[PDB]
């Protein structure tokens, strides 16, 4: 039990590894609007929208590890 | 008086009359709420009312009495320790001179002799 | 070799002791922190000196600070001071919650002349 | 015509000891500057009570502070059963309406108290033992019937069951006479002739060692050698006394459909 | 390489280690109080064991 | 559990510490049952000394009076 | 200045000795030996049976009497 | 339990991770943005406000990661 | 006030109080002539400042 727990606790730490992934995928994202943007600005508000979009899709990860932590911490 | 560190909870219950309190254990709890260092052996944490006493200790010799052993970690042990050798006071004299009123007591609903029942 | 010292032990004779001595010793675990040893032990090196509780100076002080106007004083000098007030039950004893409440509604008066411009800022 | 003053204010000297039990640093700091400007500060609210003035308690920030009430695990449910355990929090979460409802009395203790008998059945007994005394117990047979009429019925019963208590108590002290008088197997035939000259500090640990091999230096110089040479002779003894082991007993508590004895449990699982 | 090459080797020391109680007795050691042990309290370790289901003999 | 400071103070906590086993710790528990079954029986041999010593009885008749305490509506 | 003359009564002098002697005596008990039974307190069991006997009759029915100003708690 | 408490304070370095990849995340989106710039300066004050947009969302992993890692190793 | 000018000393014993105000460990390498040398060294630095008082009249400033 306690030993178990250890490694409990352990894994759950791993759960920072998609918030780790996660920031350089979104400082990827946003680079990509930023030069996009200037290729062709006509299409602004649409480019933004998408890059929030897809930033979206990195939180997906981050909340489901999180989740899938701290159930396994538990059960 | 009780002789262990442990105590059947049912023992300290009444069997005819309404259980508003109960008898519980040590608030292991309460000692991690410390925030200076401290030694505490577990040998002496489950026996009664003496965890809150060390811990009242512990925090009188880090702080003193006047504006600084005032914190909410401190005043709650200090105020658990009184209150615990209070009620185990009343419960020990309660158990001494009332043993009928407590659950497992063979005088709460005495068993009648087979005499008494005519056959 | 077994050291003596102020604290004595509970035995009679000697061959008693020595079986004390002798239960105690077998059950000993040396465990030291410099290599090349064969009893070697990094983390979880037990300490050799039992700790005790005991009140510090800091817990003796205060307790003798409370009791400072009583030392001063005989029996029938704290009585009369502490314990035979002369009895007055013509103070107004409650001013203390109504100035304390009262201010309130008395800040209430000041608060509600606020000078800020926006109706939500001062909402 | 001085107001009175209690003991705890020659403790502070002061009735604006500005205690506050939030640990906050915009706490402690709002506390200093109030506590001393406390003299001319309207704003101004005493803590030490006084003969002429009433005091507030401690303060919790902009609250006021009261001890987490001492753990009780009588609870009541409203919509399920929520298995409350006080000693699973350190402090006591607020009660829901529709969660839970906490047993009464966050600060009470246990106490017992009694009832005031009529004043007009006082004096019908205060008659009574004053004409014992006097006349005798034979001639007070007017001053008992006005005691059993004047005295209401539940009174008379409070009385009846006054003499079975303390005739149950002083069986239950005479028991503990009996068991603390007997003379044990080890102390037979000893008298205070036999007593040492000691007392209650020659048994504490300065004097008496303790059952612990590092309450003080006795054990800092042993070494492995010594050690395996003990076990030896402990292994010695052994070959002595384990020639002797008590015999298995039958468990009272084999059937599971019979109200088990509570035998003492085993030190470990 | 004789406690990997061990059946129970793992189990004598997982076991242990899993007992609340046995390692507040060795955190108590560590700190400084230790004492002589009984034949009882040196099974103290089976008793847990034996509580799982384990079968274990020389109680 | 009545009689707590005297049995604390019996089993040497205020000196030492208990011992980390449950054999030797429990025995030292009930150890002492003898001497609290005295020490509570010694509690009970005081003499007696009047009650009306530093307390009026209140079944006197000067308290049939039963009056109130005047008070100031401030 | 009516009920002074009560702290007159050698009753007074009585429940002080008593009070003292209770001193005296749990001031001697001691602890003999740390083996944990009750022979640790093997001779402070006897200095208390003196005091007990001191105030008390055992070869008596009822060794504690009851008085309705007597110690029950 | 002792080494639950090994473990915990261990996890709590983990989360120095993210703060590892938010740091070239970040880099990353400001090398985008220099060359975002330079290919339509005419709206640098619009690339400049995604800029650090961007950089907001990266600095929420941090604080998710640290306050993950201040929990587990409390609670 | 004499039980006051006691108060340290009911707290400690007879050990104690030597080792904290008797057996002062040896350390001769504090400068224990600072606190003259910033009294009477302020004379000089509040006459620096001092001189430059904007009082127009010279014979104010005498
Ligand atoms: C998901 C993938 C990624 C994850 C990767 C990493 C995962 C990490 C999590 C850990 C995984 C599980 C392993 C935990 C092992 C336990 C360690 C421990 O608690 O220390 C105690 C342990 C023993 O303490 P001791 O001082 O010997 O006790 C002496 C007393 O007299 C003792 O007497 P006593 O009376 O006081 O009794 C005390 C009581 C205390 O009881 C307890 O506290 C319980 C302890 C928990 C474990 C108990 C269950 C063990 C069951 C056995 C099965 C082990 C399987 C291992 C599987 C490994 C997985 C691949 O009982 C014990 O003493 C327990 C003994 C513990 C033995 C642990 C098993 C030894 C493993 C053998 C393999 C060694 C490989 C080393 C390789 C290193 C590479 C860097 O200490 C050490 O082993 C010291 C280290 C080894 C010596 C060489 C120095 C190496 C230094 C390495 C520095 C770098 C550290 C890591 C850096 C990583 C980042 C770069
Ligand atoms: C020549 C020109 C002037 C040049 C001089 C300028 C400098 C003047 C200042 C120096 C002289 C002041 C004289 C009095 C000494 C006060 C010294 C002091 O330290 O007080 C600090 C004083 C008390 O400190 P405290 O212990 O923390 O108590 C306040 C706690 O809130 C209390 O918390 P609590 O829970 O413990 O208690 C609740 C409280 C109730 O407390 C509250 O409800 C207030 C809660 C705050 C509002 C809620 C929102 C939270 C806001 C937080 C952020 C605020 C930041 C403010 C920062 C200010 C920094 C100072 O109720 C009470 O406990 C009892 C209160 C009622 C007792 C009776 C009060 C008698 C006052 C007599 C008034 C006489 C003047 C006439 C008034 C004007 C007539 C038209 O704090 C204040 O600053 C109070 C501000 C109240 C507004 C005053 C507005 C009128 C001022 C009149 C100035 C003179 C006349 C001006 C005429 C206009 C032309 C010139
Ligand atoms: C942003 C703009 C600014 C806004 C802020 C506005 C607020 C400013 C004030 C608050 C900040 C002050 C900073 C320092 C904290 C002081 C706090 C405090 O409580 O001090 C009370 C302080 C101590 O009170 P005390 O216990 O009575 O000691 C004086 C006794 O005379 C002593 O007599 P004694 O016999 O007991 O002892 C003899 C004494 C020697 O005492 C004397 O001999 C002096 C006696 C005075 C002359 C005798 C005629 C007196 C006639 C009586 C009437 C005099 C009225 C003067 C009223 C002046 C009001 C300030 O020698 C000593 O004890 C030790 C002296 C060695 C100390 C070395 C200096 C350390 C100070 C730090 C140096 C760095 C500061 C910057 C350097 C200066 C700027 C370049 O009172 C004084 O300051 C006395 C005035 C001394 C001149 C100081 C003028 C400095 C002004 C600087 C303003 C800021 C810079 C301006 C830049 C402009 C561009 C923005
Ligand atoms: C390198 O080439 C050379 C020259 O240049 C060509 C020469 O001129 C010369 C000739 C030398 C001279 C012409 C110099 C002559 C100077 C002499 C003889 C000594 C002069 C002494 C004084 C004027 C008295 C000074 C007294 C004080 C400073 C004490 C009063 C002031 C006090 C107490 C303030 C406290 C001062 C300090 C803490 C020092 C820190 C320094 C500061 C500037 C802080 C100032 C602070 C404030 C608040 C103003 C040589 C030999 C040479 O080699
Ligand atoms: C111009 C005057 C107008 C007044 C109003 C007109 C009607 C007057 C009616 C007079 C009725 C008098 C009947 C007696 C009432 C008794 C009042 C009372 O008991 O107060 C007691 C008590 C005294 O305290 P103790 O020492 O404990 O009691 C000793 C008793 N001898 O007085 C108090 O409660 C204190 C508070 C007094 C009233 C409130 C004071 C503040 C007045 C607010 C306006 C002042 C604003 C300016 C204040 C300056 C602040 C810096
Ligand atoms: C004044 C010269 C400054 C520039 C000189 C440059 C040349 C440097 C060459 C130095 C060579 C080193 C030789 C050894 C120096 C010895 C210094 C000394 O004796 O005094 C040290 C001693 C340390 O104290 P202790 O704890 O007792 O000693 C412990 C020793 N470990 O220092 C002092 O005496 C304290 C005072 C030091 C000088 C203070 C400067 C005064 C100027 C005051 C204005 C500063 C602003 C004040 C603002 C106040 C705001 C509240």
């Amino acid at each position: 039990m306690l030993l178990v727990k250890a490694v409990k606790v352990l894994v759950m730490g791993g759960c920072m590894l998609p918030i780790a992934f996660g920031a350089l995928g979104t400082g990827v994202l946003f680079a990509g609007f930023n030069v996009a943007l200037s290729r062709n600005p006509e299409e602004t508000e649409s480019l933004f929208n998408n890059t929030l979009m897809g930033f979206a899709l990195i939180e997906t990860f981050i909340f489901m590890s999180i989740g899938l932590g701290f159930f396994v911490l538990f059960a | 008086t009780i002789f262990a560190e442990t105590w059947e909870a049912s023992e300290y219950q009444y069997r005819n009359k309404a259980n508003l309190k109960t008898l519980p254990v040590n608030h292991l709890g309460k000692l991690a709420e410390l925030k200076f260092d401290f030694v505490e052996y577990k040998a002496h944490q489950l026996i009664a009312c003496h965890l809150y006493e060390r811990m009242t200790i512990h925090c009188m010799n880090q702080y003193g009495l006047f504006k600084d052993f005032y914190r909410p970690e401190c005043l709650d042990a200090q105020y658990y320790f009184k209150t615990c050798v209070e009620l185990n006071a009343a419960y020990g004299i309660q158990k001494k001179f009332f043993p009928e009123h407590f659950v497992g007591s063979p005088y709460a609903r005495p068993v009648p002799q087979f005499q008494q029942l005519g056959l | 070799p077994v050291k003596e010292g102020q604290a004595k032990l509970w035995f009679s004779t000697k061959e008693e002791a020595d079986a004390y001595d002798d239960k105690m010793i077998s059950n000993i675990e040396l465990k030291s922190q410099d290599y090349e040893d064969e009893n070697f032990s990094p983390v979880f090196n037990r300490k050799t000196q039992e700790y005790f509780l005991e009140p510090s100076e800091k817990f003796k002080s205060d307790f003798a600070e409370l009791l400072r106007p009583l030392r001063s004083l005989s029996f029938n000098q704290v009585v009369d001071r502490y314990v035979l007030i002369p009895p007055n039950h013509t103070f107004y004893r409650n001013w203390t919650y109504e100035k304390f409440l009262g201010g309130f509604g008395l800040s209430y008066l000041i608060l509600r002349e606020l000078p800020l411009r926006n109706f939500y800022a001062r909402v | 015509k001085a107001p009175g003053q209690i003991y705890a204010y020659d403790i502070h000297n002061t009735h604006y000891p500005y205690v506050n039990i939030k640990q906050d640093s915009q706490t402690q700091l709002l506390a200093s500057f109030r506590r001393s400007i406390a003299s001319i500060n309207p704003f101004s609210y005493r803590q030490v009570p006084s003969q002429d003035r009433a005091a507030f308690g401690l303060r919790w920030g902009n609250a006021w502070y009261a001890p987490n009430p001492y753990p009780n695990g009588i609870h009541f449910d409203r919509v399920f059963p929520t298995h409350y355990d006080p000693l699973a929090e350190t402090n006591r979460t607020k009660a829901n309406l529709q969660l839970i409802k906490y047993a009464p009395g966050n600060y009470s203790t246990l106490v017992v108290t009694s009832e005031k008998l009529p004043r007009p059945c006082i004096r019908t007994i205060q008659n009574y033992r004053r004409c014992q005394m006097v006349n005798g117990t034979e001639k007070c047979n007017s001053e008992a019937q006005d005691i059993l009429a004047i005295c209401p019925n539940w009174a008379l019963d409070h009385m009846k069951e006054k003499v079975r208590f303390y005739t149950k108590a002083l069986a239950i002290n005479n028991q503990t006479y009996i068991r603390a008088m007997q003379v044990e197997e080890y102390n037979q035939g000893r008298t205070v002739a036999d007593v040492a000259p000691k007392t209650w500090i020659h048994g504490t640990r300065q004097h008496l060692r303790p059952d612990t091999m590092w309450a003080d230096d006795r054990y800092t110089n042993i070494t492995q050698t010594e050690i395996n040479e003990a076990i030896k002779r402990v292994e010695a003894r052994k070959a002595r006394e384990h020639e002797k082991k008590p015999v298995e007993q039958a468990n009272v508590n084999a059937n599971t459909g019979e109200q088990p004895v509570r035998v003492e449990k085993s030190l470990y699982p | 390489m004789a406690f990997l090459s061990g059946s129970a080797t793992y189990d004598q020391l997982a076991d242990y280690a899993s007992y609340n109680h046995a390692m507040d007795v060795n955190q108590d050691q560590q700190a400084g109080l230790d004492s002589w042990m009984s034949e009882k309290d040196k099974n103290m370790v089976k008793y847990y064991q034996r509580s799982l289901g384990k079968k274990v003999e020389g109680i | 559990m009545d009689n707590y400071f005297t049995a604390i103070t019996l089993l040497g906590l205020r000196d030492q510490n208990l011992p980390p086993f449950k054999d030797a710790r429990l025995q030292r528990y009930k150890s002492i049952k003898k001497m609290i079954d005295l020490i509570e029986t010694t509690t009970k041999l005081a003499p007696p000394m009047p009650v009306e010593l530093f307390m009026l009885n209140p079944t006197d008749p000067e308290w049939d009076d039963d009056m109130t305490y005047p008070t100031i509506t401030h | 200045k009516q009920n002074e003359y009560l702290l007159e009564h050698e009753d007074v002098k009585r429940y002080v000795w008593w009070y003292e002697d209770l001193k005296e005596t749990l001031a001697r008990v001691h602890r003999q030996a740390n083996n944990h039974k009750a022979c640790d307190f093997k001779d402070s069991e006897i200095i208390l049976q003196d005091f007990i006997r001191r105030y008390t009759n055992p070869k008596d029915n009822l060794p504690i009497k009851f008085h309705p100003q007597g110690q029950t708690f």
